[PDB]
C-alpha cells in the first residue's frame, strides 16, 4: 500500500480484476537506505 | 526542487558536494603548478574540513 | 550574419520553401533581411533525336535552377537551432553560412 | 530477491570505483538556459542516465524493435529514468582523507588502533604537526609527533634516511605499515 | 632583510585587500617594514591567443603574498587590515616564510613570460563542438570541416538535416 | 556496345583509380625544373613500365545505360538517345523542353 | 513561449466554457461547483513532427502553440462557491486583454 511501486501496481491490476493477492517485492525507500549507508565509506550489502 | 519562481532553492546535499568539488578541483590546479608547499597544506586541510 | 542560399529546379517549390525558412527565423528570431531573388541558372542542352542519322531533327532542353538569398542578421541562440529539426521539403538544396 | 542476510564491512576503493559508472568533474547542475544537466557535474546524463524514458539527451533511438543500442552523440544508453536513481559516481580525491566516523565517534577507532590518543592524530590529520613513519637508526622513535623546531632539528641533523609526514598521507602510511600478527602476539 | 609571507583573504576582494593594506601601511607608517603586495599575475584567458580583449585571467585562488618582517606591531597590523583572516603557517606565534631555493627557478620561468612558447594543439570530427559565443551559444554540433590553414572548424552545430553550418574559433566554441 | 568493351572500361577506370598517386608524381617529378636530370630520366623512364590503361586519357566515357561511345552528355552520364527518353519519362529532375 | 489566458481551449467543449466569458477569466457571480474552471491557461507544447498539416497549420494562422498542454485553473474538489470579486494584475509591456 505504501512503497513498493511494482507491487503497487501488480495490487492495483489484482484488486481491478477479483483476485485479492500481494505480490511483496522490497520496500523502495529500504533501497534509499542502502544508497545512503553506501554513498559514506560503508560497504552494505544483501547476502545470499 | 524547484519554488515555482524561476529558482532552485537547492538542497544542503548538492552544496555539500559542490563545495568538496570547487576545493578538489583548485587542489588539483595547485598541485598541477607547483604551488609552494604551504599553500597546498592549506588547501588539503580545506579539503578534509570540507 | 547568417547567408541562405536556396537552390532548386521547381520554383513553386523554392518559393515555398523560401517563405517557411523566413517563418521559422521570423518568430524566434528578429529583423530577417528578405528573401532575395538572384539569377537562375537556364543550363541548356541540344541532342540529336534520331538513333542514327538525321542532324537537323534535334530536342533542346534545360535545367532551371532558381536561387534564393535569405539572410539572418542577428543570430540569436533560439533562431539558429530552431534549422536544425526545421528540414525542408525534397528537391531544394538549401546552403547556411554565418558570417 | 530473495536474501537471508545484511552484512555490513569497509569499502575498498577498489570496490567504490566498481560501483561507480563514472567520475564527477565539475560543480555545475543545471544548465538554466534550459534544464538539460550540464557534462559532467554532479546532475549528469552520461553518468547517471537519461532524464527522460528511452528519450536519448541528443535523440535518435525511439522504436520498439530498437531497443538495447546506446547513443553515439550524447553516448546515453537510451533506457529508462529509473536507473537515475541507482547508478552512483566517484570523486577521485586528489590528497587522501580521513573519514570523520573513525577519527571522532568516541570511542577513536584510528586512536586505538594505532595504540595513539586522538589529540595527536588531530593535530596531524590537520597539517599543524609531523608525526613519524620510518624512523630509522635515529634517535627519533615510530608514533612520536613532532613540532616545527623539532622537525627543523631532525632535518638539519639526519636529513638524510629519516623520515617524517604530515596529514591524511602520514595516517595512511601508519595504518598500512601496521603489521596485525606482531601486534596480536605482543599483545 | 624581507622576507616573504602568506595572507589568506576572502577570496573575491583580493584587490581590495591589496589595496588596503598598501593604504595600511602608509596610515600607520612602517614603511621600512614592507616591501611589496603581490596578487592575481601569470594570465592565459582559456586557450591561446594573440590579440587584446579576451580577459577573464585569474591564477591566485585567494592569497595575497607580502614582503614583510616579523614584529607583533606588523603581525597585528596585517591581521586589523579588514578581510583578511590570517597568515598560514606552522604556527600562529611564529608564521612560517615560505621558501628561497624555489625563487630561482620562479626567476626564469616569469622571465619567458612571452618570448618563445605557446606550444600547437590538435582536434578531430567526434563527437561533438560546444559553442558558447554569438547567437550560437549554448548549443552543441560537430565539426565537418577543420581548416588548420586558417584555424577555422567548419561546424554546423551537430543537428540532423540541413541546418545551419558555421565556422566558430577554438576559443569561440569548446570541445 | 559490346559487354567486352563495357569490361574493359571498367577496368581502366579501376587501374587508374590504382595507380594516381604514384603517376602523379611522377608527372610532378618531370615538371619539376628544380631537380637532377638523371632523377627526370629515371622518373620518365618509370612512367612507361607503369600499364598504359593506368592513363585517365585511355577511358572513353560511355553512357551508363548502353555504353555507346558516342554522343556522351556528362552531366547525365548518358548518350543523347537514352537522355531523351529519361527526359520523355520525368526520369531526369528539371528537365524540359526549351523554347525562346 | 509564453502562456495564453484566453478561452480558445483545446480538449473542452460547450460545458466547460459556458461558464466563463470570451477571455477565460470567469465571470462575477458565476455559482460553480467543486471542479469547474475557472480561469482558463494553456502553455506551449510544440510541433515534434511537424506533418504537412501542422507545417500548413504553422504558416495559415502564424502562431506556434498549438494544440497547447491544459494547465487551466480549477476549483479545488470539494468546495462550491459563488464567484465575488476577481483581481487581475498586469505587469507593464504585456498587452492587456478586453476584460483588463
Amino acid at each position: 500500500k505504501s512503497d513498493d511501486v511494482n507491487g503497487r501496481t501488480k495490487m492495483y491490476k489484482n484488486i481491478v480484476d477479483g483476485n485479492h493477492q500481494m505480490e511483496p517485492g522490497m520496500p523502495e525507500s529500504f533501497n534509499v537506505l542502502l544508497k545512503e549507508i553506501r554513498s559514506l565509506g560503508i560497504n552494505i550489502e544483501l547476502e545470499d | 526542487v524547484p519554488l515555482d519562481g524561476g529558482r532552485f532553492a537547492t538542497s544542503d546535499l548538492n552544496d555539500l558536494y559542490r563545495r568538496v568539488i570547487n576545493r578538489n578541483n583548485r587542489l588539483k590546479r595547485l598541485l598541477d603548478l607547483a604551488a609552494p608547499d604551504i599553500i597546498v597544506r592549506n588547501e588539503k586541510r580545506m579539503l578534509q574540513e570540507a | 550574419r547568417i547567408r541562405i542560399r536556396l537552390k532548386a529546379f521547381d520554383h513553386r517549390l523554392i518559393d515555398q520553401a523560401t517563405a517557411e525558412i523566413v517563418e521559422t527565423a521570423k518568430r524566434t528570431g528578429a529583423q530577417v533581411r528578405g528573401p532575395i531573388p538572384l539569377p537562375t541558372r537556364k543550363e541548356r542542352f541540344t541532342v540529336l533525336i534520331s538513333p542514327h542519322v538525321n542532324k537537323d531533327a534535334r530536342d533542346q532542353y534545360e535545367i532551371r535552377t532558381h536561387l534564393r538569398l535569405v539572410d539572418i542578421v542577428e543570430p540569436t541562440e533560439k533562431t539558429v537551432d530552431a534549422l536544425m529539426r526545421l528540414d525542408l521539403a525534397a528537391g531544394v538544396d538549401v546552403q547556411i553560412s554565418l558570417g | 530477491e530473495e536474501f537471508d542476510a545484511i552484512k555490513i564491512a569497509l569499502a575498498s576503493p577498489d570496490m567504490i570505483r566498481s560501483w561507480s559508472f563514472g567520475e564527477v568533474k565539475k560543480p555545475e547542475t543545471i544548465n538554466y538556459r534550459t534544464f538539460k544537466p550540464e557534462r559532467d557535474g554532479l546532475f549528469c546524463a552520461r553518468i547517471f542516465g537519461p532524464v527522460k524514458d528511452y528519450e536519448c539527451l541528443c535523440g535518435k533511438y525511439k522504436r520498439l524493435k530498437h531497443r538495447g543500442v546506446i547513443c553515439e552523440k550524447c553516448g546515453v544508453e537510451v533506457t529508462q529514468t529509473k536507473v537515475r536513481r541507482e547508478r552512483m559516481g566517484h570523486i577521485e580525491l586528489a590528497s587522501p582523507t580521513a573519514h570523520i566516523w573513525f577519527l571522532k565517534s568516541l570511542p577513536s577507532r584510528i586512536g586505538l588502533l594505532l595504540d595513539m590518543p586522538l589529540r595527536d592524530i588531530e593535530r596531524v590529520l590537520y597539517f599543524e604537526s609531523y608525526v613519524v613513519i620510518e624512523g630509522g637508526m635515529t634517535n627519533l622513535e615510530r608514533q612520536q609527533i613532532l613540532t616545527e623546531e623539532q622537525y627543523l632539528d631532525a632535518l638539519e641533523e639526519f636529513g638524510d634516511e629519516f623520515d617524517a609526514k604530515m596529514g591524511a598521507e602520514a595516517i595512511q602510511a601508519l595504518l598500512k605499515s601496521m603489521d596485525l600478527e606482531q601486534e596480536c602476539e605482543q599483545l | 632583510k624581507k622576507r616573504w609571507y602568506v595572507v589568506q583573504a576572502f577570496s573575491g576582494f583580493e584587490g581590495r585587500v591589496a589595496t588596503s593594506l598598501r593604504e595600511h601601511i602608509k596610515l600607520h607608517n612602517m614603511e621600512d617594514l614592507f616591501g611589496e603586495v603581490m596578487v592575481p599575475t601569470e594570465e592565459v584567458v582559456e586557450i591561446r591567443g594573440g590579440q587584446r580583449r579576451k580577459s577573464e585571467r585569474k591564477f591566485f585562488p585567494g592569497y595575497v603574498l607580502v614582503q614583510m618582517v616579523m614584529n607583533d606591531a606588523s603581525w597585528h597590523l596585517v591581521r586589523s587590515v579588514p578581510r583578511v583572516m590570517g597568515f598560514i603557517g606552522g604556527t600562529s606565534d611564529r608564521p612560517a616564510p615560505i621558501s628561497d631555493k624555489e625563487v630561482d627557478a620562479i626567476m626564469n620561468r616569469l622571465q619567458q613570460v612571452g618570448d618563445k612558447p605557446r606550444p600547437k594543439t590538435l582536434f578531430e570530427p567526434g563527437e561533438m563542438v560546444r559553442v558558447n559565443d554569438g547567437p550560437f551559444a549554448d548549443f552543441n554540433g560537430v565539426v565537418e570541416e577543420v581548416d588548420y590553414e586558417k584555424s577555422r572548424l567548419k561546424v554546423s552545430v551537430s543537428i540532423f538535416g540541413r541546418a545551419t553550418p558555421v565556422e566558430l574559433d577554438f576559443s569561440q566554441v569548446e570541445k | 556496345a559490346k559487354q567486352s568493351m563495357k569490361a574493359r572500361e571498367v577496368k581502366r577506370v579501376a587501374l587508374a583509380d590504382k595507380y594516381f598517386a604514384k603517376r602523379a608524381e611522377l608527372k610532378a617529378i618531370i615538371s619539376d625544373v628544380n631537380a637532377s636530370d638523371e632523377d627526370r630520366w629515371n622518373a620518365v623512364l618509370k612512367l612507361q613500365t607503369l600499364p598504359r590503361d593506368s592513363s585517365p586519357s585511355r577511358q572513353r566515357n560511355r553512357c551508363r545505360q548502353t555504353g555507346r561511345p558516342h554522343g556522351f552528355l556528362r552531366k547525365f552520364g548518358l548518350s543523347r538517345i537514352k537522355v531523351r527518353e529519361a527526359a520523355m519519362r520525368g526520369e531526369i529532375p528539371g528537365l524540359k523542353k526549351a523554347s525562346w | 513561449g509564453p502562456e495564453e489566458i484566453t478561452a480558445d481551449i483545446p480538449n473542452v467543449g460547450e460545458a466547460a466554457l459556458s461558464k466563463l466569458d470570451e477571455s477565460g477569466i470567469v465571470y462575477i457571480g458565476a455559482e460553480v461547483t467543486g471542479g469547474d474552471i475557472l480561469v482558463g491557461k494553456v502553455t506551449p507544447k510544440g510541433e515534434t513532427q511537424l506533418t504537412p498539416e501542422e507545417k500548413l497549420l504553422r504558416a495559415i494562422f502564424g502562431e506556434k502553440a498549438s494544440d497547447v498542454k491544459d494547465s487551466s485553473l480549477r476549483v479545488p474538489n470539494g468546495v462550491s462557491g459563488t464567484v465575488i470579486d476577481v483581481q487581475v494584475f498586469t505587469r507593464d509591456g504585456v498587452e492587456k486583454d478586453k476584460r483588463a
